[PDB]
């Protein structure tokens, strides 16, 4: 066989770059930034139609300003989001007061090069870190398991990631309203996504400086997907 | 076969070739002597301007261990650094324990056996280095030379990397043309000559020349660098020997 | 047996204002009935308009500021250079204190 | 580094399979065939030897069967040394169970730590697996009279009559056939005999080619005895049920 | 086939890192014999110092380990040195524990030991080198012990090592079939390493000068190397017979 | 923590122990149950060290209830008595010991007999007709010298122990606030309520 | 650094054999042929001492040697392998026995500690088993006279009589018609001398072979007097003129 | 080809193939130039972005009040050794009230890559780093390479299409060098030599990244809208 | 210690023995879970090749974790009482420092994070199991069905099936199972799970077992004779 931590001739880490292989087979996830807030929005993607789509948390909550969406190998996400928790309750602690948004997603990515011959194998599951703080305000982090991590004004990973961000180019503007942005989300996905969009098989979720990270129940999703229908047929 | 992918196995001829392969690293880099003197010894080294850009004077590659054994190495510097910083630790535990300066043998048995480790196990890597060391001591003045392998022996003139054997020939006169020996300014003038004369395997691009030395009269036993007037004159006594 | 600690002495005083804040300290320092210093600072700028002393055992208070002055340092570096806060500078050195529960520092603090 | 010469004990097959575990059961399958049968008043355990030679001390050997405590015995099938080993681990977690509780150790706790060994052995570690399998006779005041087998994979499960080793596949076929559940043991001994007696791979079975034993209530009044039979013993129970 | 490269058994039963081992041994290219008189041990080796640019003072293959052991070593010198400082340090630890100084046959056999160590398990491999003990044991007289890189040991009457081993060993067995004895019957060590280099001499058929031998020599409560000039001197005295 | 008593009669054991938990100078609780269940038909009264009484009775209380979980079974009296007494005798050459006294009333369901062990902070366990840790033993065991039989009922046995409370109330210096009662027999573990 | 050999060497192959035991099993095969014998009185064990070169004084190596003063070994195989199990052997009857008991261990179970330690050559990481085979000839109050073998494996079996190495099969079948339950002592010795010869191919005399004894005890070995209960060693090691004196009536 | 496994194996000619990888990781990397004269010395560093949407990646760490860098290649790696050079900058502070000086910084950097290119399982670093500083010895520009290799240089520039800029500098020599007591001038110097390699691609307000430290200069960064003044 | 990465990425992003893992799930005999309105049950398949079974001390295929949960799983036997032993004891660990008994959802993100760490951890392989885990929080009505698999994806199903043929008998679930209106009763729920097995077993003799769950630690395992009845009931109804 061959080393974990080996470079290829290219220069690049063979685990970092196959890891990143299996983020694209993963379902999708959009994430986008306003001057009202951050949005995050997954597809659920149910196996089967005897599973509870409820039971599927792939968006999560770290703290009270900060939330996370993932796309990947979900499973290897528990103890990112378990670090990223303690990290942002120990800043806290240590320091009396909220944990700044690039300082966290600093903290989870640390963990993502602890592996070799620590853990065996990188992390197979990218995430999208959104939150706010006083200095920098509304902000959207992509985090890989490369330990390399950019913000964004928005961004969509997973499986229809590549289709969903060159439409993200063109929609995006820094003007946008939240509102809008959430409409945004539920548009590309429905897109991109396999089946049929609707409330059970998506998630939505923001981010704001008043009420702080909320994940929206179905029956407020469900009221934006029949807005976003009535808007599109409207022209 | 497969013998050569692995360190400290034995290929069917009884070779460790990844000692061997360790050893071609060595002679790819830059040209380094050691020339052995009535008291004393003297050191010195080819640096390649690869550029206008590098500081002239301000990429020392000739190591001090203790504050009277000085170091030179060809091949990964990086290795050879290693080496040295292994050498100081050496040195320093040995005047803790013995009071003493570490006597040249001593430390070369020292480095010897810590290279030589370095053969022992697949888990690590032989040393990139060939590297020529000594000073002064209560019995007087020594010379080494260590190789990949663990092995060194004692020298008269020492020689390693691109330009070995141009530097071997010219010391080798040296030795013949002063039987009852050489004293420490006519080593310097002579390590800068033969430096300059092994600069012809690699006289692409031009070099800068660094020299030190220890000697029990001239630096009072302790390791020197050469330079300012010092430096000049024997780079003046080189110029006129090419032409 | 040997003590390690020691009394350097001295005293320190912090007040607030509306905009403004001071803290004061005399600069003597002493040991049992000797002086060992008639100008001695312990009131230090930590940076971040924190004002700092840790009167008491002077070597445990000399330690600590320089601790704190390290906190103050590596908090600009892992978090954007952003300004320690008064509030936020109290309860870095409670744990800074806390720490050494079983072994403490010989000192008043003051911020 | 030494990744190179690391042949990977605990790993999955594409179909699914522990590699290492597959081939320690074809190892166990060419040792000599060990049967235990339970009857409602004792257990049997019977076991041939492995080509003897006639010049091998036969009454000081153990090679088959051995005593876990009072109350417990194993038959082994596979390598010697391998089993001593869990042997002795076996034997030390009975007594430290009654040191601990002041009673003997139930049959299937005992049975169950000793194939959790064996499991560990298959998932991590990097070392070649155990390669043994045990049948277990004991009683204890929970369940009574109990049969067990364990393999190298850790696996094990409860029977009523079972073969290990050479030829279970046809032993099994006879067990299954001759067993009834209202089965006295020295109906039970006649079976082992017979049973070991056809599925032999030797010529004819003879009393220094056997280990035999059994656990009865035989003693006086409501407790367990083992008794591993001698030579002599072995060579009368050979004449009397009509095999010699 | 990995099963060359590290030390596990072949399907014919080999070791063949063992095997390789002793090839190494012969790689500098230079032949050693040892020999016991009646008070004495002798030890010589040939001595080859091809650049001229070597302090032939320091090229060396006989050591020092105690006051009493020396030990000459056929194979590289870097092994060599490891297993003369490890040797050293084994004699020196025997004497504090046990209050009295190691006799040469428990360090060949303690070195032995180490040696067996380096076939068996895998991370280590053997050194490439044959070490020879040789002293005046003040139980069992003048001894020869030598090891091997497969951990084996044996007390010789003489022995012989090197290219030219073979050539050599007989010519020593021939010598003890026709004195019908176990040593060299001789008084003073001096004529012992002039026996020792005379048949060196024929067995080898080359002539030396002083800087072409190297001899070691063990008396009763010291082991010492000879100098070129207590050579010559030794040289000096076979050429006058 | 102080008074812990125990009485096994023909077809049950019982456990008094008393309500109080006093602080200092103030009785800081009067309700309180220094007992817990380990298993159905084994149940442990405790008494000692503040702090160490309730974590160490936790403690064996979730191993009994781990080891029935694991194995379907409970555990014998002799059994849990023996578990308990071993963790004690570790205990005593810790850096730190448990300084916990218990008392273990349980009805062994296979022999059909209530057994009740006495096991110190040393870890010195016996088998008993009755039982009683601290202070209290300097009364109540004269008493019971003389007034137990082995073959009383339950309810001879609760009269016994009313007769024991009243000599301690009557007796002790402190106030020891009353005590809960508890019976363990065949059918398992019940309190008497009114006492 | 560090040894990161921390993974089994010995595996099962698909065929259900474990290599590297069969191939320390071969090493054995190749070795020089050594024996052992059991009588009433005693036991007898017996090798050729393969000298290197006649150079080398085969005194000094000693292939039949003393584990406790009751129980002696010798080997068939690889000569290292063998000296530091006899180390190891030694050792572990006082750790694990004397000290414990105040006694020397039975032959059963010393042989049952050197079969742990092969066995565990076989399993644990980073190392090959041992190339040898032991035979084990012991004393003990409540056992008597025994004799054991001991394989790489780490398997072990008593015998009445046996013989290992080059021309095991050979030795065998001649102690097969030899052996008999009645043999005194002497009269063992006597067949082990006659086997022996047959695997034996140069010299056959008491410098070239080797032969101990298991049998009663020697009082004037022990190295003193006054404890009537301390009868001193049963195992004897054969002198050279001993064995000298048996050839002649042979 | 068969010796590029692991670190710990050379190949038959000599070389280190896993550290020759991890050189090429550099290459790939954005470009960044570094520039002194006696009284300052200046980092410049094109930031890369993933697309139009996205950050510009950061290029330049402070380690010190008077020490910093520049990284080109794996980031990760650049804050791994940066962290530790913060480590070594404060450990001479505090125990020895002694600010780092430059070359010792680059000594401690060779010798940390040094040791993960001797060892079975670790890999070595996959960035180049350009340290700047001021110390008691004045203005430093230091080169590092992960291979261990550490260079001092007057200037130097490394990362994707950097010999444009690196010629430059070479020519420049005894222009910019001579540049002291004015930071905007160096700085303009080294946006010109940048420029060099430059590509399509023009520097922008949210796309250039400069740094400097000098005599009676702290180490800072200047990004965003503070950088437009040299566009 | 032994820390050779086992579990690793694949060029096409797959990690092979995580996959392979589930190779021995899709091996092992078939497990079935059905929650109802007021109850949940376990269903499990026993493979007839083995008879001379001792039935009484065999290890059975449902295990109870605490007196409120249950864990039956597909695939190898051995590695299953590990994952049981140990959320066994996280049971009971979080009954003494929580004063609460697990819920159904946390004992199953615990189990599940389990087998998560043996996928990234050096030295060990994959367990090759995945478990239904079903039960009833404490205080609560409500029924609860979760499964995990080797990678250590955990979720909740209203009906699920593991092991060999599950995807037989997932068919006849997805079709069977109504969400609006699961099966009102216990018996219903029962017949739904003993139907379901009876598309993969072959015989209903000794080869299926069944166990029922209900609210406040009332777990129950059926005998031959009542599971008898269930399979003579369907076969009557079938014929038509
Ligand atoms: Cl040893
Ligand atoms: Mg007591």
């Amino acid at each position: 066989d061959r080393g974990v931590s080996t470079f290829s001739p290219e220069g690049r880490l063979f685990q970092v770059e196959y890891s990143l292989e299996a983020i694209k087979l993963g379902s999708t996830a959009i994430g986008i930034a306003t001057k009202e807030g951050v949005v995050l929005g997954v597809e659920k993607r149910a196996t089967s139609p005897l599973l509870e789509s409820d039971s599927i948390e792939k968006i999560v909550e770290i703290d009270r300003h900060i939330g996370c969406a993932m796309s990947g190998l979900t499973a290897d996400a528990r103890s990112m989001i378990e670090h990223a928790r303690t990290a942002a309750v120990t800043h806290n602690l240590y320091y009396d007061e909220d944990i700044n948004v690039e300082s966290l997603t600093q903290s989870v990515c640390d963990l993502a090069l602890r592996f070799g011959e620590l853990m065996s194998r990188p992390f197979g599951v990218a995430l999208l870190i959104a939150g706010h703080d006083a200095d920098d305000g509304y902000q959207l982090f992509h985090a890989e398991p490369s330990g390399t991590f950019y913000r964004y004004n928005a961004k969509a990973i997973g499986s229809g990631s590549e289709g969903a961000q060159a439409e993200l180019l063109n929609e995006w503007h820094s003007s946008l309203t939240l509102k809008e942005a959430e409409l945004l989300v539920l548009k590309i996905l429905k897109q991109v996504m396999e089946e049929k969009l609707d409330e059970n098989n998506a998630q939505l979720s923001c981010i704001t400086k008043q009420d702080g990270f909320k994940i929206y129940d179905n029956e407020k999703t469900a009221e934006l997907i029949k807005e976003l229908k009535e808007k599109e047929a409207a022209e | 076969t497969g013998y050569d992918l692995s360190n400290s196995v034995f290929s069917p001829d009884g070779r460790n070739f990844q000692v061997e392969y360790a050893v071609k690293a060595v002679e790819n880099g830059t040209t380094s002597i050691g020339i052995k003197c009535n008291d004393g010894v003297v050191f010195a080294v080819e640096k390649l301007i690869t550029s206008k850009l590098l500081v002239p004077q301000k990429n020392v590659k000739i190591q001090v261990v203790d504050r009277h054994i000085g170091c030179v190495y060809s091949g990964l510097i990086p290795d050879g650094r290693h080496l040295v910083n292994r050498g100081r630790e050496e040195a320093a535990s040995f005047k803790k324990l013995y009071k003493t300066p570490i006597p040249i043998p001593a430390f070369a048995d020292r480095l010897g056996q810590y290279v030589q480790a370095h053969t022992l196990y697949n888990s690590v890597r032989p040393f990139g280095v060939s590297t020529i060391f000594g000073g002064v001591d209560k019995n007087g003045a020594h010379l080494y030379m260590l190789e990949p392998s663990g092995s060194y022996w004692g020298y008269k003139g020492a020689a390693t990397g691109k330009g070995r054997q141009s530097a071997k020939a010219e010391l080798e006169k040296l030795v013949d043309h002063h039987p009852e020996g050489l004293s420490a300014r006519e080593a310097v003038k002579q390590a800068a000559k033969i430096i300059y004369l092994a600069h012809e395997d690699n006289k692409e691009k031009d070099f800068e020349l660094e020299i030190s030395w220890c000697s029990l009269s001239e630096t009072n036993g302790l390791h020197k660098f050469v330079k300012g007037d010092l430096l000049q004159e024997a780079i003046d006594f080189a110029q006129k020997e090419i032409n | 047996q040997f003590n390690p600690y020691g009394d350097n002495g001295g005293t320190i005083l912090g007040i607030a204002g509306e905009d403004f804040a001071v803290l004061a300290g005399d600069t003597r320092n002493i040991t049992d009935y000797s002086i060992n210093s008639r100008y001695e600072p312990k009131v230090f700028d930590c940076g971040d308009n924190i004002v700092m002393s840790a009167n008491g055992f002077a070597a445990d208070g000399d330690a600590l500021v320089k601790r704190f002055k390290n906190s103050v340092k590596w908090y600009h570096f892992d978090h954007n250079d952003k300004k320690l806060s008064i509030n936020s500078a109290a309860r870095n050195i409670q744990h800074l204190l806390y720490g050494k529960r079983f072994f403490p520092y010989y000192v008043h603090t003051i911020i | 580094g030494s990744r190179r010469y690391d042949s990977r004990t605990t790993i999955f097959s594409p179909e699914g399979r522990l590699y290492q575990v597959e081939y320690a059961l074809e190892s166990i399958s060419h040792a000599g065939t060990a049967i235990g049968i339970m009857a409602s008043d004792g257990i049997v355990l019977a076991a041939e030897r492995k080509v003897t030679s006639t010049l091998l001390e036969q009454d000081t050997s153990t090679e088959k069967l051995y005593k876990l405590n009072d109350k417990i015995a194993v038959a082994v099938a596979g390598l010697t040394a391998d089993a001593e080993i869990l042997i002795n681990t076996a034997r030390i977690h009975a007594q430290n169970y009654l040191k601990t509780y002041n009673e003997d150790i139930p049959v299937e706790i005992l049975v169950r730590r000793l194939s959790d060994i064996k499991q560990g052995y298959t998932q991590h570690g990097g070392l070649r697996p155990f390669g043994v399998s045990f049948i277990y006779a004991g009683y204890d005041d929970r369940y009574g009279y109990q049969l067990y087998t364990s393999n190298p994979s850790g696996n094990y499960t409860g029977w009523k009559a079972i073969s290990v080793g050479a030829n279970t596949s046809a032993a099994q076929t006879l067990l299954q056939m001759d067993y009834k559940d209202d089965m006295k043991v020295d109906d039970a001994i006649e079976l082992a005999l017979k049973t070991l007696s056809k599925t032999t791979d030797s010529s004819a079975l003879t009393y220094d080619r056997l280990e035999f034993a059994t656990i009865r209530k035989g003693a006086n009044d409501g407790e367990v005895y083992q008794k591993i039979f001698k030579p002599q013993e072995i060579k009368d129970i050979l004449v009397k049920t009509g095999i010699t | 086939g990995y099963d060359r490269h590290i030390t596990i058994f072949s399907p014919e039963g080999r070791l063949y890192q063992v095997e390789y081992a002793f090839k190494a041994t012969n790689q500098t290219n230079i032949n050693s014999l040892a020999v016991r008189g009646k008070d004495c041990t002798v030890v010589i080796s040939q001595k080859k110092v091809p650049d001229k640019l070597l302090d032939p003072t320091t090229v060396s293959y006989i050591f020092c380990i105690s006051r009493t052991i020396g030990m000459v070593v056929n194979g590289p010198i870097p092994d060599a040195r490891n297993a003369a400082l490890r040797a050293k340090a084994e004699a020196a630890e025997f004497r504090y524990k046990y209050g009295y100084d190691m006799p040469c046959d428990v360090l060949a056999k303690r070195m032995a030991n180490l040696s067996q160590i380096y076939t068996q398990r895998a991370y280590m491999r053997p050194l490439g080198v044959i070490l020879t003990f040789v002293s005046v044991d003040e139980e069992l007289g003048p001894s020869i012990y030598k090891t091997d890189p497969a951990g084996y040991y044996v007390g010789y009457k003489a022995t012989a090592t090197g290219p030219k081993q073979q050539e050599i060993t007989t010519n020593l067995e021939n010598h003890f079939k026709k004195s019908k004895i176990d040593h060299i019957n001789e008084e003073s060590w001096e004529k012992v390493v002039e026996f020792a280099i005379t048949h060196m001499i024929d067995a080898l058929g080359t002539e030396f000068s002083k800087n072409d031998l190297e001899v070691g020599v063990a008396t009763k409560d010291k082991f010492f190397t000879l100098s070129a000039e207590n050579i010559e001197e030794r040289l000096v005295a076979i050429a006058e017979q | 923590m102080d008074i812990i008593l125990g009485i096994r009669v023909q077809d049950s054991v019982i456990l008094a122990s008393s309500k109080a938990v006093t602080r200092g100078i103030s009785v800081l609780k009067d309700s309180d149950d220094k007992t817990r269940q380990l298993s159905p038909h084994t149940l442990m009264s405790f008494a000692g060290e503040a702090g160490d009484t309730v974590q160490f009775a936790e403690y064996i209380q979730a191993n009994i209830q781990l080891y029935s979980i694991r194995e379907d079974y409970e555990l014998s009296p002799q059994a849990v008595s023996s578990f308990v007494r071993q963790e004690l005798a570790k205990s005593i050459r810790s850096r730190r010991p448990y300084q916990v006294n218990v008392l273990i009333g349980g009805y062994d369901k296979k022999k059909n007999k209530p057994e009740l062990y006495q096991i110190d902070y040393l870890g010195t366990k016996v088998e008993l007709p009755y039982g009683a840790h601290g202070y209290s033993g300097f009364y109540t065991f004269s008493l019971l010298d003389h007034h137990y039989r082995p073959d009383m009922t339950t309810e001879e046995g609760l009269d016994l122990l009313k007769l024991c409370v009243q000599e301690l109330e009557k007796r002790m210096p402190m106030d020891f606030k009353g005590v809960i009662v508890k019976i363990v027999d065949k059918d398992g573990i019940r309190q008497v309520d009114d006492f | 650094m560090t040894d990161r050999y921390s993974f089994s060497l010995t595996t099962f192959s698909p065929s259900g054999k474990l290599g590297q035991i069969d191939y320390a099993l071969t090493a054995v095969k190749q070795g020089v042929t050594s024996l052992g014998i059991k009588a009433t009185n005693g036991v007898v064990i017996a090798t050729e001492k393969k000298s290197s070169s006649p150079l080398a004084m085969s005194e000094t190596l000693s292939k039949v040697s003393l584990l406790t003063p009751d129980i002696g070994a010798v080997y068939s195989g690889m000569g290292p392998d063998y000296r530091v199990l006899v180390d190891k052997s030694r050792k572990v009857a006082h750790t694990s026995y004397k000290r414990i008991y105040g006694e020397y261990p039975p032959t059963k179970l010393l042989v049952s500690e050197v079969a742990k330690i092969m066995q565990e050559a076989t399993q644990s990481g980073g190392v090959r088993p041992f190339g040898v085979s032991l035979l084990i000839a012991g004393h003990d109050e409540f056992n008597g006279f025994s004799l054991y073998q001991v394989d790489p494996s780490g398997s072990y079996f008593p015998w009445k009589a046996t013989a290992i190495g080059k021309g095991s099969v050979a030795a065998k079948t001649f102690l097969e018609k030899r052996w008999n339950d009645e043999l005194e002592l002497e009269d063992a010795i006597h067949i082990a001398l006659l086997t022996l010869k047959e695997s034996v191919e140069g010299e056959f005399n008491g410098d070239t072979i080797e032969l101990a004894i298991i049998g009663d005890e020697n009082p004037d070995l022990l190295g003193y007097t006054g404890i009537p209960t301390d009868k001193g060693p049963r195992f004897r090691k054969l002198t050279s003129q001993e064995i000298n004196d048996r050839l002649e009536a042979l | 080809n068969n010796y590029d496994g692991d670190t710990v194996t050379f190949s038959p000619t000599g070389r280190l193939f896993q550290v020759e990888y991890a050189l090429e990781a550099i290459k790939q990397g954005s470009v960044t130039v570094g520039l002194r004269s006696n009284t300052h010395a200046v980092l410049v560093a094109l930031k890369r972005n993933a697309d139009e949407l996205s950050s510009y990646q950061k290029k330049i760490i402070k380690c010190d009040e008077h020490m910093g860098l520049s990284l080109a290649g794996l980031a990760p790696d650049a804050r791994v050794l940066s962290n530790y050079l913060r480590q070594q900058c404060n450990y001479s502070s505090l125990v020895f009230n002694r600010k780092l000086a430059v070359e010792r910084a680059g000594h401690l950097l060779c010798d940390k890559a040094q040791k993960n290119t001797q060892s079975y399982g670790g890999r070595p670093y996959g960035v180049g780093l350009l340290i700047i500083g001021y110390d008691k010895s004045g203005a430093h520009l230091l080169e590092f390479q992960p291979s261990g290799n550490v260079t001092e240089l007057y200037g130097t520039a490394i990362g994707a299409r950097s010999q444009g800029a690196k010629t430059y500098l070479e020519r420049t020599l005894d222009t910019f060098i001579k540049i002291d007591g004015n930071p905007d001038e160096l700085i303009k110097a080294g946006v010109e030599a940048i420029s060099q390699s430059l590509r399509d691609e023009s520097l922008t307000v949210d796309n250039l990244s400069i740094a400097i430290v000098g005599k009676d200069t702290p180490f800072t960064i200047y990004d965003g809208e503070a950088v437009a003044k040299y566009i | 210690g032994y820390d050779r990465a086992l579990s690793i990425f694949s060029p096409d992003g797959h990690i092979f023995q995580v996959e392979y893992a589930l190779e021995a799930v899709k091996r092992g005999t078939c497990a079935v879970g059905v929650k109802g309105k007021n109850c949940v049950v376990l269903g499990c398949e026993r493979r007839s090749t083995l008879k001379l079974q001792d039935t009484r001390i065999t290890p059975s295929k449902v295990s109870k974790i605490d007196s409120h949960v249950v864990l039956s799983f597909s695939g190898l036997n051995a590695d299953s009482r590990i994952l049981i032993e140990k959320a066994r004891v996280e049971a009971q660990s979080h009954r003494l420092t929580l004063e609460d008994p697990v819920t159904v959802e946390y004992l199953t993100r615990y189990v599940a994070g389990v087998q998560q760490r043996y996928t990234q951890s050096g030295g060990v392989r994959p367990f090759g199991v995945s478990t239904l885990i079903a039960g009833f929080d404490p205080r609560d009505d409500e029924p609860k069905l979760y499964q995990t698999e080797p990678s250590g994806i955990y979720s909740s199903w209203s009906a699920q099936t593991i092991g060999r043929n599950s995807k037989t008998v997932r068919e006849f679930l997805e079709k069977n199972y109504d969400r609006k209106e699961p099966p009102a009763t216990v018996e219903e729920c029962v017949k739904l799970t003993v139907r379901s097995l009876l598309e993969v077993v072959q015989t209903g003799a000794k080869n299926i077992e069944i166990t029922v769950v209900k609210p406040d630690s009332d777990i129950v395992a059926l005998s031959s004779e009542e599971i008898n009845q269930y399979v003579t009931q369907i076969e009557q109804e079938k014929q038509e």
